[PDB]
């Protein structure tokens, strides 16, 4: 990457919790910026910094503070997270010139909830290729479904024989709501991995779909019967089958 | 900066697409275009401050200051051009205001369409329906009920085979559900292969 790192990359927490997001850079740019990106809006500036201990407000500064104690870091603090502060946060840096671009981080998904009992990890299942597809096309499509998760803070990957694959994969760009008319509906997400029929027809070939879910941590309160929905990987798998 | 750009556009690989942006501001100090792939970082494409068309590889950027109009022109469109494109107008500090962004969906050219709908069975609910290998002109609804889920289309690229394909997935928890009726509220090709 380009030297800009955001931490954490995902966070879900309860309303009223203090939250700090950290932007770190390597390129020693004088200016740093914090943005939020909400559906139906462009990037909107929260606060920015024009040097060490030099900060000023953007358009959507309310509910946030920042600190710039050193060149390399710009910290964004929510003193008491509100549900409306649920967003995707992007930091950026730059030289402050009129004719040079800003350089952005990859973003941080932050979910702020009144009730943590809305948080659920995914269940994951792999669906084996159709024999009819194999006969008709000489290709074999596996489907992974990740189901029942909330919030939408997941990363889905495929692993073949212990190595991550990207060729022949497509994962839905957006999850679907399992109950579209329900506030904070749990989500589902699908992905496909397509291989040649001969590759599926090897019982030594192992196909695994992995979903990393970003959830609760130690300082979040939990009182439900079900296991605390902590950050975790949930996986499912299939093996090929000789012809 | 009064920035306006379209919400969404669709084009086919190999084509030319023009993404239009209008703005109005006092003290104009330039206009930027950024590309943003779905969560991640926006990245710089171009900066224009003088009138005219500026070419940078496959992409060009145009500005008319009097009309408060810019466009980004993408030629020889590639799958990797699927992204949002952000118009930003410069700029107490040089910080541009960002437009809402235009999402560009690039459709693959499917040389040998072979539309089919496949059942596939858990490994270890119990099944899903896979509608696959259809041409890019095919539109996938969005279900009527309720008890059944239908994804948007997704393009996969079997890189070594130089082969791309569209698909969508449907499933339900309910007992009545069948793959024969799964995509009923979609207009699908009449010769759609339904095995077996």
């Amino acid at each position: 990457d380009a030297g800009i790192t955001q931490s954490p990359r995902h966070k879900v927490t309860e309303t009223g919790t203090p939250v700090t997001l950290r932007c770190h850079q390597t390129e020693n740019h004088r200016y740093m910026y914090w943005y939020r990106q909400d559906p139906g809006h462009g990037l909107r500036l929260i606060h920015y910094s024009y040097g060490v201990k030099d900060t000023d407000k953007g358009e959507v500064s309310d509910g946030y503070s920042v600190s710039r104690s050193k060149t390399e870091d710009f910290l964004l603090t929510l003193e008491s997270a509100t549900s409306s502060q649920t967003s995707v946060y992007f930091c950026a840096t730059g030289t402050g010139d009129s004719n040079q671009p800003q350089h952005f981080g990859d973003g941080t998904r932050l979910s702020i909830l009144e009730d943590l009992n809305k948080v659920f990890p995914p269940e994951v299942a792999v669906f084996e290729p159709s024999e009819a597809e194999i006969s008709h096309t000489q290709k074999a499509t596996l489907v992974c479904l990740a189901t029942g998760f909330f919030p939408d803070h997941v990363e889905l990957s495929w692993w073949v024989n212990g190595k991550e694959v990207h060729s022949g994969v497509c994962t839905d760009p957006q999850p679907l709501k399992e109950q579209p008319a329900l506030n904070d509906s749990r989500y589902a997400l699908s992905s496909r991995l397509r291989v040649s029929a001969t590759f599926w027809q090897n019982p030594r070939n192992h196909f695994r779909c992995q979903v990393q879910f970003y959830g609760l941590s130690e300082n979040d309160e939990w009182t439900q019967d079900r296991a605390k929905p902590v950050t975790q990987i949930v996986s499912a798998e299939a093996w090929g089958r000789a012809d | 900066q009064n920035i306006d750009q379209p919400t969404e556009m669709t084009a086919t690989e190999g084509a030319i697409v023009q993404i239009n942006c209008t703005y109005q501001t006092s003290g104009f100090n330039g206009l930027f275009w950024y590309q943003q792939h779905a969560g991640e970082a926006p990245t710089f494409l171009s900066y224009n401050v003088l009138d005219g068309l500026e070419e940078k590889g496959r992409f060009s950027s145009f500005l008319s200051r009097s009309k408060g109009y810019s466009y980004l022109l993408l030629k020889e469109l590639q799958m990797k051009d699927s992204a949002s494109y952000l118009c930003a107008v410069q700029a107490g500090s040089y910080i541009p205001t960002f437009g809402r962004g235009t999402s560009l969906i690039v459709h693959p050219y499917i040389q040998n369409p072979d539309p089919a709908v496949y059942q596939l069975r858990d490994s270890k609910d119990k099944s899903v329906c896979l509608f696959t290998d259809f041409d890019s002109q095919t539109n996938v609804s969005q279900s009527k009920d309720s008890d059944v889920y239908i994804t948007d289309k997704c393009v996969l690229d079997m890189r070594s085979m130089d082969f791309k394909s569209n698909s969508a997935v449907a499933w339900s928890n309910k007992s009545d559900f069948a793959c024969a009726n799964a995509f009923n509220n979609s207009i699908i090709p009449e010769d759609t292969f339904f095995p077996s």
